[PDB]
């Protein structure tokens, strides 16, 4: 097929049209008027976002959490053969001798 | 909707549908978002017969290499004090059948 | 020569396979004519009023209306009880109803059964 | 991002194309040359014209309207539509 | 007290912390995205610290510090468990998190809702921390449905684009199908245990039985896409490539199988469960790998080789290696996520071209690109010392020697060889030959950004792997003897699907066309399941819904039982009530019977 | 989508498009360059070769063949546009797009933020107020007594009009409105 | 705080093993242990101190409110209305 | 993966052994003096350990002795190798163990399968 005159000419009017359209959407140079109205930022950002809560969360834990009973569970630690249990002055012994293996 | 032309102006151009014309009773099932009954490559039996093939050869499958195991030529794991009859939860009270592992 | 593609539901048959696409008549050549009219006439209504500079609104959809409307309220005036009619709402409106009894009842008695003989595993159930 | 587009970019890439094209004497070639009545093609030869300009900028013409471009103005018209280029 | 809870929650904080600050000048300006960055980085340092304390005596520790309410004899509280997964896994996703945000800094720069972009990424790790920490099944349901949804609200991140909005209604309904699964496993654990903790559930559950574990193993494999619920997983690349990086192959794709993890007591106590398992993640990479080696977009194929992962932890997680998954896991999130932002890189810079047949030349176009690519691909396929040999050779040696499904494992050494083969396709396909992106050559890969994002996650592709299995404590005995045949079984493998994907590559050079096999077709189409499986199952309960509840029950047969046949019946009542003529001989008749009746009648 | 569609694709039209598929196609097939355009040239071959055929029905068994052939040797993922319906982009920036309409429920504070925009949308319309009238004069002077057939509309004949039915085609969003 | 019954809430001796260097390279976990110390311990302890200071200042109590035991519905009789309630 | 699946399931399964089920024979049966397996941990010495019930087996004091050395060198990682090798090569004997007891339960089944073909071949003449 191909373009008839009326369909050119149309095309014609809506293209100029249309850029003149897009040109207006444009901005002027004093267009946005608003009204009248690092080591700093790294230690700013580190003494309150890292700083406060650790405070905050430290006193919760070990004055509010720890009050009652079983809130903070930790698993007891692990127990080996010739060691020294600090809380009594224990001395926990050694294994057998072991069988060579080579 | 999927199946309509998409190069078309359309005045939903979204829906694919013109202001005024006659709506399908089965539109809400059958817009973009859902339910598509675009033509396929492959016939809808041809893809079906090998899809349920695929599974059911698949499932045939697993079934024969469970009655059929795979392992290896080794004996069973030796664990002591009565295959470890304490560690397990075995009662204290009662006293366990021995089981003693010798060397080979 | 090459394996036919055979149309389903869900897997309709693409227009350039139509058969119906290769043997055109003059009359089928009028009514293409006649839809494309009719098209171009709603084009032309909605979009005069698409492009009237004073309408503030929603253009009326007299196809949406119709739409909605057979949809919901235009149902009952038009239902016969037909034995096919008559036999789908007894079907798909009872029969589940009777299935899922069966099946809890079924259940039911088992455990019901089982508490009873003392067999069944209730320890550490305390919360019913 | 990516440098806007420029009616003169178009229209020296759309040039570009058809001076590439071996069926298409580069010194008669204008922008005003349409590819049937001067520069002696047809329907084939302009499918692959149209197929070789979508490639070079990445989209698409539809068929609907691939078959009106016999210029290369009308080429530069109908991609500068579509990108909204106005400069 | 303990620095170790203290941080731990405190890590939490202070990732929840810039929520609260998106109400302010701070998220309406331009610096939020660096914001967002910078408590990111200081959380993953903050998190480093417990898995420093961890890695030396061995400490976990549970900590109950609200209580929420007490349902008579069930207390549900808000509890954490920092045990060995979560101080592993916590560090690793921040790291992965960090990296992702500086390169979506870099990406999405002309989304006018970057910020917006920053808080939903922000939303989701915190999402993803509590489902990690979660130490009752309340709490890992709350984290689960907060994954799913912000994945939902990601996905369809452009919200005009209707292919992905029924993408992210496609992942709710799958992750809905695997949350039916997680609710009957936790109707199941209070209704035969008195609690929804994982401290009672062990003490109580010394024989886990089918029901729980079953609905635990459908809750899994709905979130992690394994076969049958798996299309939604590479359907979910329709959101920005950021996205894709993070939230689904990195962190959230896995949540099924810590879930496993997180009760493997229970999955040791059982066997039918742990087979199922075994032969659900055989399948899985099977399929997704068989369907990887013949996708031409990039963004897919990736997504398939997370999915044949995903498959093989489960796999591993069948042979009962609860450990080794969660190695895989940390070390496939670190090269998944380099090889999805290379390919974001390369998509940004051919102008959001998704193709690898218009893909070429980038060898050389893009130097760092490809090094990070080669990289993370050698990683992917098991290079013997990068991060992927301290899991997956592990894992292939444990399904070798383990009494396990013949098939199973056959389809294991399959799916590592079509791993190989689609590592092969996507280098060739993209890096080597000669270029066919259009002549406008816009590449630029020189954003100190992206540079840096890039080159984090690819440090942490070599010497990750070492340093993690060299400062964990032995959870498994080791399968020291083996045939030498069977030691290097997966290299073996890998190699011939290395070389079989290189020949097949070559062929393409030929001037010789042929129409394509049914073998093709099949793969090609993802094995014809998202058709069928997305065409019938939908059309019939649409159907359903219209025909036979809507028009034929309520609109009709609901309506004429009651209100109809009653209003007809009083209606010809009153009819035939009122239909009288007014004629006094017609009444004073009926009057001269009512009379002899009620003489005669009535005694 | 800018040009109106007509009742029917007459021959021609049907096998151009069949040969630009059956290219395009080829061309997902054929990935490299060089096996595309000798590929490319054969099919172009074929073309030529039944290009001359004064018989209609046997052309159009032909073109029939041709598509079944097609259809049989189609490429399951073809290649497309990113842009183009069906595409990775496709439809991305439709959330980008705000009319002018909403643009005039501006609050007064915003309006004055931007003074020099506002006087240029009053000139449009203005514009557009005043020749409504001239537009739907020639429209109707120009149908036919029992309708429009056809979905084209007319230029503007004389010198100070418009071509009827412009506005939202002149003040469609941009492409890229964000 | 210790505030509950060790009888009711039993716990078992805490068993801590000594710390036996094998090697000379510092330890990264005594030193952050130091600087947490440094840091948050000892500012949440002197907050907790001005704390308890405060509260100190006015000290009041609060009770355990003690019930009476009462018949039971095995010693109430049928429809007592008073008794029943009671129980 | 191996020659005794082929055997067994493509043989004689009755002269193969079955790995759910052995060992069949008594321990003493062919070993006029066999000696029990000794083992070093005791059960406090690795419950105080805290070593997983899996990895409680008789190589337990070397992995109790790894654990120890790689607890005490934190730092420094790459420390413990000639503890992670002793205790490689104490699991290593356990399945060449196991092994030796795989390859008599399968001589023992076919000695056994040859002296009732015989006894079969003796009542038949
Ligand atoms: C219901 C069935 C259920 C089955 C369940 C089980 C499934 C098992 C899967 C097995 C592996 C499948 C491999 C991929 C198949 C699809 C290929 C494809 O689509 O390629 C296109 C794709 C490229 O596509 P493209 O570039 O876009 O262009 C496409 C072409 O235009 C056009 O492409 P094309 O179509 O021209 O090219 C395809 C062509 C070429 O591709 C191949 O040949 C691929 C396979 C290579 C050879 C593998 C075996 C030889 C090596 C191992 C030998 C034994 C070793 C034993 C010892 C091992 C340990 C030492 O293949 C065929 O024509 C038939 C292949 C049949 C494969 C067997 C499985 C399916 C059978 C289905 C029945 C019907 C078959 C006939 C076809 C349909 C009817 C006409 O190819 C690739 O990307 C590479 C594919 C090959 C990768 C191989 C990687 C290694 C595979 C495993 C090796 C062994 C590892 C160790 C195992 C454990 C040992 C203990
Ligand atoms: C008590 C109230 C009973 C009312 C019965 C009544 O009027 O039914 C309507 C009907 C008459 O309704 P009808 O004549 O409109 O029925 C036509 C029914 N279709 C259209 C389906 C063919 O009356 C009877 O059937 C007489 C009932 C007499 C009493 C029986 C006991
Ligand atoms: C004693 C003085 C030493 C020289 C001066 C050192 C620097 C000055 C500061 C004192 C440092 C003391 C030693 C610390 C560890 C140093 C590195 C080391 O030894 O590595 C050993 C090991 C390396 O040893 P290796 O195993 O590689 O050694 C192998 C040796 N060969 C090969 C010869 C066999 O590395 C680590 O342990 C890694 C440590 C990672 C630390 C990550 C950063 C933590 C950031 C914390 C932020 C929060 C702080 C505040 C927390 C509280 C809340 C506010
Ligand atoms: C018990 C609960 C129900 C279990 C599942 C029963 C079937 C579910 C019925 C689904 C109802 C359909 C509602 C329709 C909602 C809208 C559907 C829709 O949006 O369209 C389909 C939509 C998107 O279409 P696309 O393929 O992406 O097309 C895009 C083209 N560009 O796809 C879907 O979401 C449909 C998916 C339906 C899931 C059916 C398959 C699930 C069955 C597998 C279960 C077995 C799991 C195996 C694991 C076992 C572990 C022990
Ligand atoms: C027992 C020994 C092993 C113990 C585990 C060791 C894990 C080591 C992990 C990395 C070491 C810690 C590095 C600290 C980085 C964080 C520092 C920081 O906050 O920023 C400083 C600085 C700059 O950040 P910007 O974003 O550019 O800000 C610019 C400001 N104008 O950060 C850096 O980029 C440092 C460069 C890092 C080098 C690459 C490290 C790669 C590490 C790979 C493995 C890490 C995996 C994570 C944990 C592994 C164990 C689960
Ligand atoms: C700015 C922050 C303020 C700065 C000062 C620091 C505050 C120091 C804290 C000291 C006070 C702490 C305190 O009072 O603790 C008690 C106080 C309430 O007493 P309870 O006994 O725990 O309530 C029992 C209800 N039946 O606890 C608190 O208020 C702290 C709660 C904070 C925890 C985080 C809140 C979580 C809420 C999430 C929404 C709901 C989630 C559902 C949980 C699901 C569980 C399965
Ligand atoms: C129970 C043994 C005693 C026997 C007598 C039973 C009396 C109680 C049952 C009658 C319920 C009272 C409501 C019905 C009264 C009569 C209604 C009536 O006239 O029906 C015809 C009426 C004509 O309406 P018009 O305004 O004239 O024209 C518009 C047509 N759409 O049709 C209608 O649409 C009116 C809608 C009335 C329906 C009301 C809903 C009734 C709900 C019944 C629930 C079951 C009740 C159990 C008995
Ligand atoms: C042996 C394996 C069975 C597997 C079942 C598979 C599903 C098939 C069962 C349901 C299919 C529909 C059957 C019922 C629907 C009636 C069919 C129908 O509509 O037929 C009518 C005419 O009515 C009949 O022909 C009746 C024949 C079938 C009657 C079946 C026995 C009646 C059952 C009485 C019980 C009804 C209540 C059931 C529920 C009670 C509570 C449980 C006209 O059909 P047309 O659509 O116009 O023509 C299409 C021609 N192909
Ligand atoms: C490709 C596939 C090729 C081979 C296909 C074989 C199909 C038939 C088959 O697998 O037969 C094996 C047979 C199954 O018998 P089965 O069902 O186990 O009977 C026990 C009764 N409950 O097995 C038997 O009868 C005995 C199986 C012995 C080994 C069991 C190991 C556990
Ligand atoms: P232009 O305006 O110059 O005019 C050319 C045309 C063709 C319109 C002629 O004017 C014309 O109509 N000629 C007579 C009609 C005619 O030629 N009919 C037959 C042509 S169709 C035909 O012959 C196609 C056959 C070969 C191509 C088949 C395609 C199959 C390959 C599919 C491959 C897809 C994956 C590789």
């Amino acid at each position: 097929s191909g373009y008839t005159p009326d369909e050119k000419l149309r095309l014609q009017q809506l293209r100029e049209l249309r850029r003149r359209w897009l040109k207006d959407q444009e901005l002027s140079p004093r267009e946005p008027v608003l009204p009248p109205r690092k080591t700093y930022r790294h230690s700013i950002f580190a003494v309150t976002h890292v700083l406060i809560p650790v405070w905050i969360i430290h006193y919760y834990l070990k004055y509010h959490v720890t009050a009652k009973p079983y809130t903070v569970v930790e698993r007891k630690p692990r127990i080996f053969p010739g060691d020294t249990i600090l809380e009594t002055g224990e001395v926990i012994p050694l294994m057998k001798e072991f069988p060579d293996q080579h | 909707q999927q199946e309509r032309d998409p190069w078309y102006d359309w005045d939903h151009p979204d829906l694919r549908l013109n202001w005024g014309e006659p709506i399908h009773w089965d539109l809400d099932m059958y817009i973009r978002n859902r339910v598509d009954t675009s033509p396929t490559p492959v016939s809808w039996n041809t893809m079906c017969k090998h899809l349920f093939g695929f599974v059911a050869f698949m499932l045939f499958m697993f079934w024969v290499g469970e009655i059929y195991p795979s392992y290896q030529p080794v004996g069973p794991k030796q664990y002591p004090y009565n295959d470890l009859y304490l560690e397990r939860g075995g009662d204290p009270t009662k006293e366990p059948e021995p089981v003693v592992h010798y060397e080979i | 020569s090459f394996p036919k593609y055979k149309p389903s539901r869900l897997a309709t048959l693409p227009a350039t396979l139509d058969p119906a696409e290769y043997d055109i008549s003059p009359e089928t050549r009028k009514a293409q004519a006649e839809r494309l009219a009719i098209r171009s006439r709603l084009k032309r209504e909605y979009l005069l009023q698409y492009n009237d500079p004073n309408r503030l609104g929603v253009i009326e959809d007299p196809a949406l209306i119709r739409w909605t409307y057979a949809r919901s309220a235009n149902i009952y005036p038009n239902f016969r009880p037909t034995p096919k009619t008559s036999l789908l709402g007894a079907l798909f409106g009872i029969g589940p109803l009777f299935f899922w009894y069966y099946v809890f009842k079924t259940d039911r008695d088992k455990k019901e059964k089982l508490i009873q003989e003392g067999k069944l595993d209730q320890t550490f159930n305390i919360s019913y | 991002d990516a440098p806007p587009l420029t009616l003169e970019a178009i229209k020296d890439r759309v040039l570009y194309v058809l001076k590439l094209y071996d069926k298409i004497d580069p010194e008669k070639l204008s922008v005003n040359s349409h590819f049937m009545k001067d520069l002696g093609l047809d329907s084939l030869d302009q499918v692959e014209i149209i197929m070789a300009m979508e490639d070079e900028f990445g989209f698409e013409i539809p068929d609907i309207d691939a078959e009106k471009l016999m210029c290369p103005q009308e080429i530069v018209d109908y991609i500068a539509d579509k990108k909204d280029v106005y400069e | 007290m303990n620095p170790f809870a203290s941080l731990t929650l405190t890590t939490l904080t202070i990732l929840t912390i810039p929520i609260m600050m998106s109400n302010s000048n701070i998220y309406k300006t331009n610096l939020y995205p660096n914001y967002v960055k910078t408590t990111v980085s200081y959380a993953f340092t903050l998190s480093l610290v417990p898995l420093l304390m961890f890695m030396h005596t061995g400490q976990e520790m549970i900590i109950s510090n609200w209580h929420w309410m007490t349902l008579q004899t069930v207390e549900l509280s808000l509890s954490f468990k920092m045990d060995y997964f979560s101080v592993m896994f916590i560090p690793v996703a921040l790291f992965v998190t960090w990296s992702i945000m500086e390169f979506s800094m870099w990406y999405m720069h002309s989304d006018p809702f970057i910020n917006r972009f920053f808080k939903y990424l922000l939303l989701f790790l915190i999402t993803m921390m509590i489902l990690v920490t979660a130490n009752n099944l309340f709490q890992l349901f709350i984290g689960w449905e907060g994954v799913g949804i912000m994945s939902f609200l990601l996905i369809g991140w452009w919200h005009g684009r209707t292919d992905a909005n029924t993408a992210a209604l496609q992942a709710i309904l799958y992750n809905r199908i695997g949350d039916i699964g997680f609710v009957l496993s936790m109707a199941w654990f209070l209704t035969h245990s008195n609690a929804w903790d994982l401290q009672q559930i062990f003490m109580l559950n010394n024989e886990c039985p089918n029901m729980p574990l079953i609905g635990l193993l459908l809750a899994a494999a709905g979130k992690s896409a394994q076969f049958g619920l798996h299309p939604w997983l590479p359907s979910a690349m329709e959101g920005p490539t950021p996205v894709s990086a993070l939230l689904h192959s990195s962190t959230m794709v896995v949540a099924g199988v810590f879930l496993l993890i997180r009760f493997y007591p229970l999955m040791e106590t059982n066997k039918l469960v742990q087979t199922m398992t075994l032969c659900l993640g055989a399948i899985t990479t099977l399929f997704t790998a068989l369907c990887a080696i013949t996708q031409n977009d990039i963004k897919k194929i990736v997504a398939f080789s997370t999915s044949s992962q995903l498959g093989l932890m489960m796999v591993t997680i069948g042979i009962n290696q609860p450990h080794l998954a969660f190695l895989h896991i940390c070390m496939h999130a670190f090269f998944k996520a380099m090889l999805f932002m290379c390919s974001g890189s390369i998509i940004h810079s051919l102008n959001d071209e998704q193709d690898i047949r218009k893909m070429g030349g980038l060898y050389k176009a893009m130097p760092f690109t490809t090094t990070a690519l080669i990289i993370g691909s050698l990683a992917l396929t098991g290079m013997p010392y990068l991060t992927g040999f301290y899991s997956k050779d592990l894992i292939i040696e444990a399904v070798n020697m383990s009494y396990t499904n013949a098939w199973a494992l056959l389809m294991t050494l399959i799916a590592t060889s079509l791993t190989a083969a689609y590592s092969t396709r996507i280098i060739f396909f993209a890096f080597l030959g000669k270029p066919r992106f259009p002549p406008l050559v816009l590449i630029n890969e020189n954003n100190p950004l992206l540079i840096n994002s890039i080159k984090r996650l690819l440090i942490g592709s070599i010497f990750a792997g070492f340093i993690i299995s060299n400062n964990i404590p032995p959870m498994t005995v080791p399968n020291t003897t083996m045939p030498l045949y069977m030691k290097m079984t997966a290299l073996i493998v890998t190699i011939m699907g290395f070389m079989l994907a290189l020949e097949l590559n070559n062929t393409t050079y030929y001037l010789k066309f042929k129409y394509p096999s049914q073998t093709y077709k099949f793969s090609n189409m993802l094995g014809y399941y998202p058709s069928i499986m997305h065409r019938l199952p939908t059309y019939h309960n649409l159907s359903m819904s219209q025909k036979s509840a809507s028009s034929l029950l309520d609109l009709i047969w609901l309506e004429t039982i009651l209100p109809k046949t009653t209003s007809f019946i009083q209606m010809k009542m009153s009819i035939m009530v009122s239909n009288q003529k007014g004629l006094i001989k017609l009444y004073f008749l009926s009057f001269l019977i009512t009379i002899m009746i009620s003489m005669t009648l009535f005694n | 989508a800018f040009s109106a569609p007509a009742a029917y694709l007459t021959h021609q039209q049907k096998v151009l498009r069949l040969y630009k598929r059956a290219l395009r196609h080829l061309e997902s097939w054929c990935v490299h360059r060089d096996k595309y355009r000798y590929f490319a040239c054969l099919m172009r071959a074929r073309f030529d070769e039944h290009k001359n055929e004064k018989d209609m029905v046997k052309a159009t068994q032909l073109l029939r063949q041709a598509e079944e052939e097609f259809w049989y040797g189609q490429h399951p993922q073809p290649y497309i546009f990113p842009e183009s319906p069906g595409g990775t982009s496709y439809e991305r920036y439709e959330c980008y797009k705000v009319p002018e309409w909403c643009l005039d429920d501006w609050h007064p504070s915003e309006k004055a933020m931007y003074p020099d925009y506002f006087a240029k949308r009053e000139q449009w319309k203005r514009l557009r107020r005043e020749s409504w009238e001239r537009e739907v004069k020639q429209l109707q002077e120009e149908t036919p007594p029992g309708g429009p057939r056809t979905e084209a509309l007319p230029p503007a004949r004389k010198e100070g009009d418009l071509p009827p039915l412009w506005w939202h085609i002149v003040t469609r969003p941009r492409e890229r409105p964000m | 705080p210790d505030s509950w019954d060790k009888d009711v809430y039993p716990e078992p001796p805490r068993r801590t093993p000594a710390p036996a260097p094998q090697t000379s390279l510092p330890n990264p976990v005594t030193y952050l242990t130091k600087i947490f110390d440094l840091l948050v311990d000892r500012p949440v302890t002197l907050a907790r101190e001005f704390i308890e200071q405060q509260h100190a200042k006015n000290r009041y109590y609060y009770y355990h409110r003690e019930f009476r035991r009462v018949p039971d519905i095995t010693e109430c009789e049928e429809k007592d209305i008073l008794c029943m309630f009671e129980a | 993966m191996g020659a005794h699946l082929a055997r067994r399931y493509l043989g004689d399964a009755s002269k193969e052994p079955d790995p759910l089920r052995m060992p069949t024979f008594p321990p003493d049966y062919g070993f006029p003096e066999r000696k029990e397996r000794e083992m070093v941990a005791t059960q406090q010495e690795m419950n105080d350990a805290q070593l997983m019930l899996q990895q409680r087996d008789y190589c337990a004091h070397y992995l109790i002795q790894l654990l120890k050395c790689k607890r005490d060198s934190f730092p420094n990682f790459l420390a413990c190798k000639h503890e992670q090798h002793d205790w490689d090569y104490c699991e290593h004997l356990d399945y060449v163990k196991r092994m030796k007891e795989f390859e008599r339960e399968r001589r023992l089944l076919q000695r056994k399968k040859r002296r009732e073909q015989r006894e079969a071949e003796m009542a038949r003449g």
